[PDB]
């Protein structure tokens, strides 16, 4: 009751954690646990997570959630232990828990998660939500929407693999989900290579570090490559930037020039030949193709409500460029149509909002702040009396 | 050639044949069907030869009760001798598509990413192999939760393997309950009992020993046996009046022919001797 | 961590981050965080009247009348002097930090802001330690219902201070595990002879409290902590209270971690069974 | 006496694991484990029990196409009782993977197996027998190790807290 | 539903019915042998005229007691010889009584019974156990 239910969003790279009712998460922490090299014991108790677990290099970093799937269940379980007792500081019997999950997890994996939550932490209530549905719900706070709907298309890009998922009435249409290989990490590697070949005086073993910062501080989407290149080659004084970091080795300052990578980094989706050599096919056609694979009768609302999720979507004007390109693809198809040829083509929107970074966590907090959440949770008593049917399935 | 038009399936073939040379639903529109059927006598259901006579004909019978369940509707047509009895015959709304659709929802709740449109045919087959009604719920649920053998594996077209257990019996059941259906029936068994009982009192026993099944919806495994068990309980419950003895005496027999899937067609085909000129008969061809 | 934190980590990271952003010279962003702690304690961190340059920390507690009856006011006023403002509506205590007037040592205020719950409990202990050191015996025992179904008893004796916890274990199997933990606690002097003595009675109160309305039942456990002069004397105090007020949560933490460990071991063995079976399953 | 008992259980399993494919006599086109449904008495064999003492025993129920095996596991004290209950439940939750396990034990036993002709066709029946014996031996050893584990961790936990005063 | 509560199958004429009809070994005789330390002789007498045909469990439970009484009175090293004195039929019957015994453990009764099982198995093979399983008329 009286307290706000704990909201834990375990992502491929970053875990968002906090208490319901809050606008932003209380923690955003790296989703890997640094471990030693069973070890009963004193070896046990010993762990690090976040920043600490990262920080030593030597001592091996694992991905407690990679691709939205728990890497080892034992290590994932230990992760949840410290998530609860060290950071959230919640007495677990007094708080309902909301956890999140990516699409395509099997019911067996859901039972393993619930088994851990109920038989180890004795929680009073648990709900396991699919990331996309709460993220869509999270978008209802945006001014661009006026009526609540739970039908829409979610572009979920993480740090491992981006998924394009059309969802209708709260259930993922599993047969139409598509995966695209490429993510934050690919952007880091290519830009890293790009700096190596152009800028000099950058010590190799701290190349990624620097790389992440440049992307975080200077990347953007440009509207046209050649005009922009000409821009840099013309008004270099107010377009070329300088970045200065400190060498983790020798404690000295290195200054690098920041140029073309600014617009070339986020550009890569758009022309998929960029990102991998294998990707012939651009993002506008894949999203259109995905929508086109679902029933024709339901292809009205899906075009009107494309929502973004994950940090990979926080690059200025991403949605605008996507909206334009999609309008071009749709218009071209209906152009072909007309010529061959009626009903008017539906308007196409992409919803943007201020909480796009961790839309998932926000959605969790908003739903978990309502009485209905308390209604739909599975109680420990029902787990004991019914068993394993209950926790797999959503609330009646 | 014999053409048997059904709401969800059209069986066309020749005479003194076996099975339809073609089973394909027709795409004004009825006249359009001629273009893809005839091109590269007539059979009419109880709105020339009443299918009840037909189904029975192929069985070498003239009297009896025909239970025909297809895609769109299910009928219980009692036939006396050569003719049918347009008055006794009753209709069941109860359904194929709905069950297939319900099985999809149930599998979805289990956690399988099925789509109602894209995967309709696939799940229809899972229903066509694993999934139908059971004698009781509490016992069935126990079998589903306690043995592995509910729990049958089924290979989807993409190679993935899923599991189907309690949903095998869970989908018929909506339809039974008054709860969810929001309509009051019977079924089919109780519907069969009433039809025969509301009939005479002489050839009533005659009907009971000649109940014949027809249509694809009567091919789900165990149907004949379920019908019998339900009729014995209903007979026991009403006419028998709980007398252990009046049970031994009763005669019961549900004819469930191997080729009952297209029993109407099979009938119809060998009915049909050839008239020398086709040419002269009709008003039109006239 | 492992030892429970006096320090609220969410409060410490949030305020440290805010002071560092202030010190860097960035404009402050709004913060509004509502969260809890053990024993029905509720915190709120916000910007009063929407002014992002002011940060208010408010605490709301159920305890409070009982602790107020035992000296709380003097200690809180002694510690927080000036930071302290009129309590926000809906809460019992509010602290206000002006980002435009921060002190030279920010870590010390981060630490003290963490202390907050501990400093709320401290006065009752300090009061009875003074009583004990002065020999004022026969004083009525303090009874603090820190949780809806948990009770705390504090008693001063001639040569010792006893601290009794009446705790409830709602899920049956933790009682069985707990008896093992309390048995190990009973033998703790075999490793630390200068350690505070601990007793435990299951489903029945200690005789000294038998004359009250103490709970009896299958899920109740009584723990007594015997504190000698070495834990009640002047240096001793702060460390003692820091450990004694987190003890209950420490116990619940280790019970849960033991069950978790058993699950991991068990998981490993089931994986091994599946491997044997597949070895057993015919190759073809 | 642990060795002898297992000898008697093993021989009984050898006798009971003589199964064949049996199509249902009761339901058209059904195939069901006869020991579970029990709709044809003539297809059921005489249930037999082997006991080592008042507490440890194995119940073996045969039929033409299936055998149900139930084991009462050694549980000397409370912690062994809870460890055993948790471990059997853990395995039972995973019955789909551990495909010869019943999801619930026969009343009066801690764990039950259901072995059908489909198992004896795809696995060497003599290795199925070896497996049950192996299982009986290993669950006992694991329960003992679990017990030592909890006790060992409890000592370090009491010591770590107490030494810090 | 009600009409579904009745198990009509119990009156199905097509079912299967066992062939049934309508005392045990001599108690006094077994006691005589035992009293005289004649164990093998007691074993052979206890195995006589088993109530394979009675309906009441009282008479069956009686013979099982007598047989069990004898098996318990035996010395470990003398089991093999007694077992080897029996014919195949005796060995099969002994195996039936042994399994019977497994159902009434008390003290170390199962401990010696496991010894009997071992020796009986050595003599009659797994086939003797098979015949415990499919007996329709048993001890
Ligand atoms: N404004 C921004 N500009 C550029 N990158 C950003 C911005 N905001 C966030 N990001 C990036 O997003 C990344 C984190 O992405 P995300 O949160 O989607 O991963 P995740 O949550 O672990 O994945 P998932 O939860 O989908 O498994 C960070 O590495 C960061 O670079
Ligand atoms: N082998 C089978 N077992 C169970 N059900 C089946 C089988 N084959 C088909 N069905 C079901 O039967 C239904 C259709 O039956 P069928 O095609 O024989 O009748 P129909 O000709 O379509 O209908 P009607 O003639 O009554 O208008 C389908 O919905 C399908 O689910």
């Amino acid at each position: 009751g009286r307290l706000p239910a704990c909201v834990v969003d375990c992502g491929t790279g970053y875990t968002k954690l906090g208490y319901a009712g809050n606008t932003e998460p209380q923690f955003i922490i790296p989703s890997c646990i640094a471990i030693k090299e069973v070890m009963k014991g004193v070896d046990d108790l010993d762990f690090f997570i976040g920043d600490e677990a990262i920080e030593k290099p030597t001592y091996a970093t694992k991905w407690p959630i990679r691709h939205g799937i728990v890497e080892d269940w034992d290590l994932m379980e230990r992760f949840m232990e410290q998530v609860i007792f060290k950071y959230l500081r919640a007495e677990p019997e007094d708080h309902y828990f909301l956890l999140t999950e990516p699409p395509l997890n099997t019911p067996e994996n859901r039972e393993y998660t619930a088994e851990i939550m109920f038989e180890s932490f004795n929680v009073p209530g648990l709900y396991i939500a699919v990331q996309a549905v709460l993220a869509l719900a999270a978008s209802w706070t945006s001014r661009q929407v006026g009526e609540r709907t739970l039908t829409g298309t979610v572009i979920d890009s993480g740090d491992g693999v981006t998924h394009v998922i059309p969802v209708a009435e709260g259930y993922v249409i599993g047969s139409c989900i598509k995966h695209i290989p490429i993510a934050g990490r690919d952007i880091t590697y290519f830009i890293q290579q790009l700096l190596r070949d152009r800028e000099v005086g950058i010590p190799p073993e701290q190349s990624l570090e620097t790389a992440k910062a440049v992307k975080e501080r200077y990347s953007y989407v440009c509207p046209d490559l050649v005009k922009e290149f000409n821009k840099y080659d013309t008004d270099g004084s107010k377009w070329i930037k300088q970045y200065t970091g400190i060498n983790a080795i020798s404690k000295k300052e290195f200054s690098i020039d920041v140029g073309y990578e600014r617009f070339l980094g986020p550009e890569i989706f758009f022309h998929p030949e960029f990102a991998n050599p294998d990707f012939t096919q651009p993002i506008s056609e894949v999203v259109d193709e995905v929508i086109q694979n679902c029933p024709i009768d339901v292809r009205r609302p899906l075009y009107k409500n494309i929502v973004l999720s994950g940090g990979s979507t926080m690059f200025r004007d991403f949605g605008r460029r996507l909206q334009r390109d999609l309008k071009r693809t749709v218009d071209a198809r209906l152009k072909l149509s007309e010529e061959l040829s009626k009903p008017k083509p539906i308007d196409v929107q992409v919803i943007t909002h201020h909480m796009q970074r961790y839309a998932v966590w926000f959605g969790g907090s908003m739903l978990a702040s309502t009485p209905e959440f308390y209604q739909v949770c599975h109680t420990k008593k029902d787990y004991e009396e019914i068993g394993p049917s209950i926790c797999r399935h959503n609330p009646v | 050639v014999v053409c048997d038009n059904g709401t969800g399936f059209v069986k066309c073939g020749y005479a003194g044949s076996n099975f339809p040379e073609h089973i394909f639903p027709a795409i004004d529109d009825m006249k359009h069907l001629w273009d893809y059927t005839f091109g590269p006598l007539l059979t009419e259901p109880p709105m020339v030869a009443i299918q009840a006579v037909l189904t029975l004909y192929a069985q070498g019978l003239l009297t009896g009760v025909v239970v025909d369940s297809g895609d769109g509707v299910t009928h219980i047509c009692p036939v006396y001798e050569g003719f049918s009895l347009p008055h006794l015959t009753r209709r069941l709304d109860i359904a194929g598509r709905d069950i297939t659709r319900y099985l999809i929802k149930l599998l979805l709740l289990r956690g399988y990413a099925f789509n109602h449109s894209a995967d309709f045919e696939t799940v229809r087959m899972i229903k066509e192999k694993l999934c139908y009604v059971g004698y009781n719920i509490e016992q069935e649920q126990k079998l589903a939760l306690e043995t592995t053998v509910l729990v049958e594996s089924y290979t989807l077209p993409d190679g993935r393997i899923i599991k189907v257990g309690g949903e095998r019996f869970e989908a018929p059941e909506a339809l039974f309950q008054p709860h969810l259906i929001n309509v009051e029936g019977v079924g089919v068994a109780e519907l069969l009992f009433n039809t025969i009982q509301a009939a005479d009192i002489d050839t009533r026993s005659e009907f009971y020993k000649h109940i014949v099944l027809s249509g694809g919806s009567t091919m789900y495994p165990g149907l004949p046996s379920r019908l019998e068990r339900e009729l014995k309980q209903l007979y026991l419950e009403r006419v028998l009046k709980g007398d252990v003895e009046k049970l031994s005496k009763f005669k019961i027999r549900i004819e469930d022919p191997p080729r009952r899937k297209h029993m109407v067609f099979l009938g119809g085909a060998v009915l049909a001797d050839i008239m020398k000129d086709k040419d002269n008969f009709w008003m039109t061809r006239q | 961590m492992i030892l429970l934190e006096v320090n609220n980590r969410i409060i410490e990271e949030t305020l440290a981050l805010k002071f560092e952003n202030a010190a860097a010279g960035n404009k402050p962003e709004a913060v509004e965080v509502t969260f809890a702690d053990f024993d029905g304690v509720l915190y709120h961190i916000s910007n009063p009247n929407g002014d992002k340059t002011k940060v208010m920390v408010s605490i709301s507690l159920k305890f409070y009348k009982e602790l107020q009856a035992h000296g709380a006011d003097e200690l809180l006023k002694r510690v927080y002097g000036s930071f302290l403002v009129n309590p926000e509506s809906g809460y019992n205590v509010s602290l206000l930090y002006d980002l435009e007037n921060l002190p030279a040592s920010k870590d010390s205020i981060v630490h003290q802001a963490g202390m907050l719950k501990r400093n709320c409990f401290a006065s009752v202990f300090e009061k009875y330690f003074q009583f004990q050191e002065e020999g004022k015996e026969g004083e009525n025992r303090a009874v603090i219902h820190y949780r809806d179904d948990e009770t705390m008893y504090v008693e001063s004796k001639k040569d010792r201070v006893t601290v009794v916890f009446s705790t409830v274990f709602k899920d049956d199997d933790d009682v069985v595990i707990g008896k093992v933990f309390m048995q190990e606690f009973k033998e703790g002097r075999r490793a630390s002879h200068t350690a505070p003595q601990v007793l435990f009675s299951h489903r029945e109160p200690p005789l000294e409290l038998k004359d009250t309305d103490a709970a009896v039942g299958d899920n109740i456990g009584y723990i007594t902590f015997v504190l000698f002069p070495r834990h009640t004397n002047a240096s001793a105090r702060d460390n003692t209270i820091n450990l004694i007020h987190t003890f209950r949560d420490y116990l619940h933490y280790h019970i849960k971690c033991s069950k978790a460990y058993i699950h991991t071991r068990m998981r490993a063995k089931t994986s091994d069974f599946l491997k044997v079976l597949n070895r057993a399953r015919p190759d073809a | 006496t642990l060795r002898p008992y297992l000898s008697a259980v093993r021989a009984t399993l050898q006798a009971a694991l003589c199964l064949e494919n049996f199509s249902s006599q009761v339901v058209e086109r059904h195939n069901k484990p006869e020991v579970e449904v029990r709709s044809s008495k003539e297809l059921l064999l005489q249930p037999v029990t082997i006991s080592r003492n008042e507490k440890e025993k194995v119940l073996i129920e045969g039929s033409i196409n299936s055998v149900r095996v139930s084991i009462a596991v050694k549980q000397a004290d409370e912690i062994e009782k809870i460890l055993c209950h948790k471990f059997m439940r853990f395995m039972m939750m995973r019955a789909e993977n551990f495909f010869i396990l019943r999801r619930k034990p026969v009343e009066g036993y801690d764990i039950s197996f259901l072995i059908t002709n489909f198992h004896t066709e795809q696995m060497y029946k003599h290795k199925l027998v070896d497996f049950v014996i192996h299982f009986m031996e290993e669950i006992d050893k694991e329960i003992s190790e679990m017990k030592l584990s909890v006790n060992a961790r409890a000592r370090i936990v009491a010591e770590e807290f107490l030494k810090n005063f | 539903a009600r009409f579904r509560k009745v198990d009509v199958d119990e009156y199905d004429e097509n079912k299967f019915v066992d062939e049934e009809d309508g005392a045990g070994p001599d108690e006094g005789e077994v006691d005589s042998c035992l009293r005289q330390g004649n164990m093998t002789a007691a074993l052979q007498a206890a195995l006589k005229n088993p109530p394979i045909n009675t309906k009441s469990q009282a008479v069956k439970d009686r013979a099982g007691s007598i047989v069990l009484k004898v098996l318990i009175s035996f010395k470990a090293n003398d089991i093999e010889k007694a077992v080897q004195s029996l014919d195949k039929n005796g060995v099969d019957l002994l195996m039936k009584y042994i399994y019977k015994g497994f159902e009434s453990p008390s003290d170390n009764s199962s401990a010696m019974l496991l010894q009997w099982h071992e020796k009986a198995l050595a003599a009659g093979g797994v086939g003797s156990i098979v015949r415990v399983l499919t007996a329709r008329k048993t001890v």
